[PDB]
């Protein structure tokens, strides 16, 4: 019995007394109701399909098979494409299957029936059955010549399957493939921190709660959340997800006028202090004061709480997506030396920031804030953790990345945005 | 066409008619459908009497068991006569164990050419210092940009202090070219640097390419041979972006690792790369530039053929021979088997003319009942049809086997059934390819040469074969997810291609045959047809059989060698 | 109303790192705004701030509460580029350590990308913002510009022999000892400048021993801070257990 | 211990009171704090003038720019002094630049042993054939089908007809021998293929390989270093598999390819293969065989140090050498990025005799304080707890650190901080598995050093070294799925460690620590132990470290080379 | 459901559909059997600390090092996802 008050991202309080257990992936409706949509459902570029068909580039960077252009106008007939699709991708009459147009018939959102995911070992059938819906329904539409067909085919699926993905294609989804999990149970972390602030609209609080809710959702999957793991792991989701008790939110405004990444420390160790989930162990002759965690879950909440919060006041000051890998280190780093308590995640949250820090301002790889992902090999390491912090961090910039939201996901950001519960998850966990 | 008849017929006789070595092969009629068999054994052959020299002086010396011909079951190798072969298109007559890619440094250069290369774009860069530092880029910076960077790609330092350095004397085959098309930034580039598009391609060519890439730059880049060798083709594209990234951040004066730092690291990596092939399935797992990622399209455009040669059959040819050398020798050959490998399932389709002869007879053909449709051009082509498939690929096939039955030399020289089926399908598809301009189309006629050579001779190729061609005809236009694909963007992890041999560079030459006979500039990549019209690499990719030729004669010198640091 | 401790140990090297922490540091210098931006190189001295993007107040932003809460920096709101300063620091006793650079960055200043490295240490900020930071770095105690040195590239010498005139080696000779003082003719990235920045007078050898952040068997042994090494064997102790089972 | 100091003082006189080439450290203190910087630049080395003069020259001929020192930023490489690497527990002093394993031989080809090298049971191939065929498998069968193996396995022909081969000349460092738990069967082996356990081990060491492997038997396979570099590590399991087929074919006079065949073919392939390391996942996408798949305990076993020392410190630390070059210069310098890359980094933990007198100086310290538990044995080991980690690691780096102090010169050499975090957390790692005979509480002290040491100096190694040291205690006794594991099979896979230098070649040490303390015949695999026992490969894997410095001097003779069919 | 099968020399484990539910593919059946079964050992048998990554690989095998639980004592009928060749793929990794 550890309850929660649940608040949203403005610090209004939304349900009281909810068991962290009902917020478990593997028994919150709300939750569940995310990662189907999710798994099932898949964007497709219109417009890049049309432009593909009349140039022939198709199949990845660089590609174009000349002298076989078909000019046919996909954008322009965008309407009766997704009435056709919608009946090649459901699977009964009125069934759960959802086709719509978006940005004016330059692209789809096309979510699969849950019974193509409840009958799939995995997600890839949205994918491939809204790309065959596609190629379908343009062969039909347009009265395509059997010698012809290969080229409406990789107008849509690119290179596949020479490619193990659809290389220059035209179907996307927030969900990587299978086959690029680094881990067992990894399919949920392959989530593009630029998705998951794309399709919060740039709210920071509603991206690092979404991308906490697919964090341990992956965490849950991995079997990192068994047993004495499991209160553990809710905790944190809790707590640094989901706004519990208001703490996330009242650590950042108290400290958002002229805070730092050091007076949120004096937040975080003042309100476990008066909590009573920290306590003096030892007074050193120095009268410097060793610490002890009474509940070390609930510690590393109040770490990864801390962790968040700061990211909201060192990013939020900067409007800038790169001061969360130095905060997420320097923030526990600071903490462990202020309490003489181990960081969030007992060092892995520093550590990742770390090589996050690395990683992201040196020539080896990675990238900015926004390419990174709880299946990046940088940034896997803790778990779930950090990437909603990255999430929230990518939000809140202002405009100093090349790879922006825009860039990256701005397909994704169009067509995922206006679902209610992946734009307002805390709202849709707590039963709005 | 009679000019390559005629050299058809003279690779038979320099084949089976006059002696090679001591083989005592001093007479006959290539005609002659029986011959006396002497049972000489290995040493008939000098190469092989060097070989089994070797092998003895090695295994006495090592003092473990070695080569030996008498290993062999029931007999030593050649109870008939070793005979030679000639590259197609040349009088190179070669000792047949010169041309297993392990004896053959040509064979070996060309796939560390590809391998060792990778294609970055410099806009997202350029891009980056502007928007992040508020760098200004010129022709100037570029320009001071590219010798930093062909000092720093080999493996040499541009900033820290106390740095050890790649040898250069190593790593000579190491540079950094570019390309644009940008003609007024080209006019700009200092000229060591540059690949000039308008120079190396006809203006038609010149004018597809720059249509296709837009006012777009590019980097060349091909790392030292010795570190491919030594690693991966995965390691390509960290390798330039390495010191890509280090050249930028010596060249702007950046911050030697700040945050924008990431961002040219990112774009070097991924967003601006292009790899010469895509990571491969767990089964037959490897990274980026490996042989298998290689698609048809991409291999048709690092032949350089097609730029310097207006003959569509003769582009579609060479792209043949160095993907049955690639695709069968080193592939599937070695990185997918290994051992003695498949060194003549390879050579059937770059040696004795034989290819050659049956393609040039469809060239005519077609040119003689679709009015000329097999010449260069984009509007001279027949529509793709299941019927005009039908009467090239039925016409091509039985020519090509009534040659092998009125010469009982060609048998006995493709003494394989899948030679047969690799040279008989090759030509006709390259020659649907070329009356067609549609490449799937060519595909087809691939597979229903196939069928008729089965049901012509009551056999086709080894065991397994065609279980692509008996696939084949079914998922030339298939739509379905793992099925349909333009040959352009097939390649050897297609799925029903990812094991055999005798196919892969067949399928090349039908993709590049349907872009050769239209005069296009490129089959699917014009960025890698660019990037490879540059006679500094160490292969000639414009003529790749010749290559191989040159290869087998030991007159080819390949990079990466280790003498400097090796004891004499 | 919690007061932090900042840090561990009881020696000067201990009260030394939690004067940099809180940024209680005692000004020993003085260095004017142009100079600064001189020596920074991301501009001429005196010129406007470039920007990476509009004004925050110009092109507008997403309302929700972080944004509404968190108040920009002048440097966010005017949207400078992100820009640097970056030291190194000689194990001889400089006054600064990277750790604690970075430790005092994170605690004192809004807004800041620090990063530790052993040989280097650097605050990426918005430039005006990073302006400030630097300002301090480089008045305060917390540098000592014969044993430390600006250097945005080419950063080997914090682990190198010392010159015999107590100045760390710079492979691009950006600052030196002249006339007793410290002199830096080029920016951090060793382009000449139009005119000489002097950095004052250096610390003795005595002073810097008084002064640093490091631990070392000639000065202050870390051995000897009994309690810096038992925070160490907690943080581990901890670590190690909670990662078995966090309880 | 004593002998070790002076050594560890005498290279520091080497490298900086005596001259090198020409860069005048004519004198001086190891001592001293201060120093005088000539700014000579790089030509007071004469590798580096070499290099200069052959970049200048090479620049000049192929026509376009190359290496230049001036075109590093700001002044050319060697502003204060560029002095040597002595190899630790040698006399051997080494050009810097003739450490990095471009310039290296021996480097080279010591990655090429490993990676051309696989294990294939004997038993279920002869099973096999005496189920499906009713064949009677004898030594003399056995001995029959090595020599057909041992021709075949080079690339030779044993069932076909018309095959052509590669030369025996350019494989001659390819072979196959056999080992066996079966002491009945070793003595009935041709001793020209036998690997004997009884003779290459103590009987100690013998007895537990034995009682590991039971009564099965095996095969050694090394296929050509030609091919290996041609190709990738995928392709030697292929390989072996292809040759272990055709060679019981013929041998056992079976069909040429029947359904029995097959099995084989699985059995070699799959069923009974032991690769050196498994494949990658897709963002460092790489088949088996590769250095990212070694495992540590893998490596351990590789090394032979084991085999031939009774010293336990001197068994780990040739172990921390060969890790350091493979995993970080090879591997993480170039595998998975490039150009200049990380050749100091590991050199830091195999010259110079610095980790050497740390490790040793732990050894007397444990024998001292805990009844010898560092001398070897199996129950003179003290229990694995925090505490004993606590006193050990924090007694080892406070030396370390001190002694870094005590000598400028030392910390001069080791100028990174990651090479001296590697360096002082190797010794207290190795010095915690010595005392402990646990490869975990190695890596305990590991972390704990690392958290010492950044504490000591407010600094630890580069921008993201200590991602997996942070992540790092927590995760030693870790039971979570993608957490724990014990050192022996953890490698550069396992997620914290799959980045960054400085620490894979130490985990190795560890993992070699916990055992060559207990006087443990192996790590983790006595298959891999018997493979490499075995002096035929061009590298001596029980002196990796003395086998660089060979490399360095250019008297280390690799495989692979083409020189036969190259021009003059 | 969790069956005891061959007088105990193995177990079934079928983890509650939840885990699937909440799950992107199939492999919490076999990291929360793994962690199950490794929870349960270290609890019965009084596993020290420093004895737990020998228990854990027991379970486990060679992961993380390795993609899959090598030389471990977990199976399903399925393989891995990244065993896949293609998209669509995983119900078809099932051996005859
Ligand atoms: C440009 C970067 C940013 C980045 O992502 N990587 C660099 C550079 C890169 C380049 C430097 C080559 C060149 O000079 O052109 C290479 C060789 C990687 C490559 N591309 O081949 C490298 N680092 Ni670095 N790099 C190294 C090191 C270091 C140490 C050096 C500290 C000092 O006081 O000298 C510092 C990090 C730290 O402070 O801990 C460091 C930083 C940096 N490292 C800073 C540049 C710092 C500077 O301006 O001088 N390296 C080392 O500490 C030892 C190993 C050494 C590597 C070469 C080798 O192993 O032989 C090299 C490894
Ligand atoms: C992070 C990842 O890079 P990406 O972000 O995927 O581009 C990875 N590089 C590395 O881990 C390189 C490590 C060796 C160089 C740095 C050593 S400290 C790789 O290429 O797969
Ligand atoms: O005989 S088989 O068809 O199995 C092999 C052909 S090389
Ligand atoms: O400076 S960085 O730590 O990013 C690279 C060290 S080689």
């Amino acid at each position: 019995s550890d309850t929660v008050d649940i608040y949203d991202d403005r610090g209004k309080l939304l349900e009281s007394n909810v068991d962290i257990m009902s917020l478990a992936p593997t028994r919150n409706a709300a939750i569940q109701s995310i990662i189907m949509d999710t798994k099932r459902s898949v964007a497709v570029n219109l417009a890049g399909i049309q432009g593909a068909l009349a140039s022939g580039k198709m199949g990845g960077k660089g590609r174009q098979i000349l002298g076989r252009g078909l000019n046919y106008d996909i954008v322009g007939n965008a309407d009766a494409i997704a009435e056709n699709v919608k009946k090649l991708v459901q699977v009964d009459e009125g069934d759960d299957t959802n086709v719509i147009k978006v940005k004016g018939g330059k692209s789809l959102l096309i979510q699969s029936p849950k019974s193509r995911i409840i009958a799939g070992a995995d997600f890839m059938s949205a994918t491939t059955v809204g790309a065959a819906a596609v190629t379908q329904t343009i062969m039909d539409m347009f009265g395509t010549d059997p010698y012809d067909a290969p080229i409406v085919k990789s107008a849509v699926w690119g290179s596949y399957p020479q490619t193990m993905d659809l290389m220059g294609g035209q179907v996307q989804g927030i969900l990587s493939i299978p086959q690029n999990n680094e881990g067992l149970g990894f399919s949920l972390r392959n989530i593009m921190a630029n998705h998951v602030a794309a399709i919060s609209n740039r709210n920071a609080m509603n991206a690092s709660a979404l991308s906490s809710i697919y964090e341990q959702s992956g965490i849950f999957e991995m079997g990192g959340a068994v047993g004495m793991f499991e209160r553990h792991q809710l905790l944190g989701l809790a707590y640094q997800g989901l706004n519990a008790n208001n703490l996330l939110y009242d650590i950042v405004k108290e400290n958002g006028k002229d805070g730092t990444i050091g007076t949120v420390i004096e937040s975080v160790v003042r309100r476990a202090i008066e909590a009573g989930i920290i306590s003096v162990d030892k007074t050193a002759p120095s009268g410097y004061n060793f610490y002890k965690a009474n509940d070390v879950p609930k510690w590393n909440a109040c770490a990864a709480v801390g962790t968040l919060a700061a990211t909201l006041v060192n990013c939020g000051a900067g409007r800038a997506a790169q001061n969360v890998s130095s905060t997420l280190l320097y923030f526990n780093d600071i903490l462990e030396k202020e309490t003489g308590l181990p960081g969030c995640d007992y060092g892995k949250v520093e550590g990742t920031a770390v090589g996050f820090s690395f990683f992201s301002h040196s020539i080896y790889g990675g990238g900015g804030p926004g390419v990174f992902n709880g299946n990046h090999v940088v940034t896997r390491h803790s778990r779930g953790f950090a990437i909603p912090c990255v999430c929230a961090a990518v939000a809140l910039d202002a405009g100093t990345q090349m790879f922006s939201i825009e860039s990256t996901s701005g397909l994704i950001g169009d067509v995922f945005g206006a679902i209610p519960e992946f734009r307002e998850p805390i709202k849709a966990v707590a039963g709005v | 066409a009679a000019d390559i008849f005629s050299k058809f017929k003279k690779d038979m006789e320099v084949k089976f008619a006059q002696e090679f070595g001591s083989n005592k092969q001093t007479g006959g009629d290539i005609t002659d459908k029986t011959a006396k068999f002497l049972r000489l054994g290995p040493e008939q052959d000098p190469r092989k009497v060097e070989m089994i020299k070797a092998g003895k002086e090695i295994a006495e010396k090592r003092g473990i068991a070695f080569y030996n011909p008498m290993m062999h079951s029931g007999a030593p190798l050649g109870q008939r006569a070793i005979t030679p072969y000639t590259i197609s298109g040349t009088d190179i007559v070669c000792e047949p164990d010169d041309l297993h890619y392990v004896n053959n440094a040509a064979m070996q250069q060309m796939w560390d050419d590809i391998r060792r290369t990778c294609i970055v774009g410099l806009d997202m860069a350029h891009e980056t210092l502007e928007k992040r530092l508020g760098k200004e880029v010129t022709p100037e910076t570029i320009n001071h940009y590219l010798e930093v960077l062909n000092h720093a790609m080999p493996g040499a330092a541009v900033v820290q202090e106390m740095m050890v350095e790649t040898h250069p004397a190593l790593v000579d085959d190491c540079y950094v070219k570019v390309f644009t098309g940008d003609d007024a930034l080209a006019d700009e580039i200092d000229k060591q640097f540059l690949i000039d598009i308008n120079k190396e391609f006809s203006e038609e060519q010149a004018a597809q390419i720059k249509a296709s890439i837009g006012k777009t730059s590019w980097q060349a880049i091909h790392i030292p041979t010795i570190v491919s060798r030594t690693t991966d083709g995965a390691q390509t594209s960290r390798w330039a972006a390495m010191q890509i990234g280090m050249s930028f951040i010596s060249a702007y004066a950046m911050c030697a690792g700040e945050a924008a730092v990431a961002d040219l690291s990112f774009a070097a990596k991924h967003a601006a790369l292009v790899s010469m092939g895509e990571m491969l399935p767990a089964r037959r797992a490897r990274g980026p530039n490996e042989p298998g990622g290689l698609s048809f399209g991409h291999l048709s455009d690092i032949v350089q053929t097609s730029r310097v040669s207006e003959d569509p059959a003769k582009i579609a040819l060479e792209v043949v021979g160095a993907g049955c050398m690639l695709y069968d020798q080193i592939w599937l050959g070695s990185y997918m088997s290994g051992g003695v490998g498949f060194t003549q399932y390879a050579t059937a389709a770059y040696t004795d003319d034989i290819l050659d002869n049956n393609t040039y007879y469809d060239v005519d053909y077609i040119n003689d009942k679709y009015n000329g449709a097999a010449t260069v051009g984009k509007d001279n082509k027949v529509k793709a049809s299941l019927e005009v498939v039908k009467d090239i690929a039925t016409e091509s096939t039985l020519y090509g086997i009534e040659t092998y039955e009125k010469f009982p030399t060609a048998l006995e020289d493709h003494f394989g059934g899948s030679q047969r089926a690799t040279v008989l399908a090759a030509a006709a598809g390259v020659a649907c390819s070329l009356a067609t301009g549609n490449a799937n189309a060519g595909l087809s006629g691939w597979y229903l040469s196939m069928y008729l050579h089965k049901e012509a001779w009551g056999r086709l190729g080894f065991f397994g074969f065609d279980l692509q061609d008996q696939c084949g005809a079914t998922n030339v236009l298939s739509y379905q997810g793992d099925e349909g694909l333009p040959d352009e963007l097939r390649g050897p992890n297609y799925p029903n291609y990812a094991m055999n041999v005798g196919h892969q560079g067949g399928y090349a030459g039908i993709a590049q045959a349907a872009h050769s006979g239209r005069g296009d500039a490129f089959t699917v990549n014009p960025l890698l047809k660019v990037c490879f019209a540059d006679d500094l690499l160490p292969f000639n990719f414009a003529e790749p059989r010749r290559e191989f030729g040159r290869g087998a004669i030991r007159e080819f010198v390949p990079a990466g060698e280790r003498s400097l640091v090796i004891p004499a | 109303a919690y007061e932090r401790q900042y840090y561990p140990g009881a020696t000067s090297v201990a009260a030394n790192r939690r004067k940099h922490m809180s940024g209680k540091l005692e000004k020993l210098r003085e260095i004017s705004d142009e100079d600064l931006t001189a020596v920074l190189g991301h501009r001429a001295p005196g010129s406007d701030y470039p920007s990476t993007h509009p004004p925050l107040a110009e092109m507008g932003e997403p309302a929700c509460s972080t944004r509404e809460n968190v108040a920009a920096t002048p440097g966010a709101a005017a949207g400078d580029r992100v820009r640097y300063i970056q030291f190194a620091d000689s194990m001889y006793n400089a006054p600064a350590t990277p750790y604690f650079r970075s430790y005092f960055a994170a605690i004192n200043f809004r807004g800041v990308d620090p990063g530790t490295l052993s040989g280097r240490q650097i605050v990426e900020a918005r430039e005006r913002d990073m302006e400030q930071c630097a300002k301090v770095q480089m008045e305060t105690e917390i540098t000592d510009h014969a044993l430390a040195g600006v250097r945005g590239a080419t950063v080997h010498g914090h682990s190198v022999r010392l010159q015999e005139d107590g100045v760390m080696f710079d492979m691009l000779d950006r600052r030196r000892l002249e006339n007793g003082t410290i002199i830096m003719d080029k920016d951090q990235v060793a382009i000449p400048l139009d005119r000489k920045v002097d950095l004052g007078k250096p610390m003795s050898s005595e002073e810097a021993a008084k002064r640093t952040t490091i631990y070392r068997v000639d000065n202050v042994a870390f051995r000897d801070d009994a309690e810096v090494v038992e925070w160490v064997h907690r943080i581990f102790d901890q670590r190690t257990k909670f990662g078995f089972q966090p309880k």
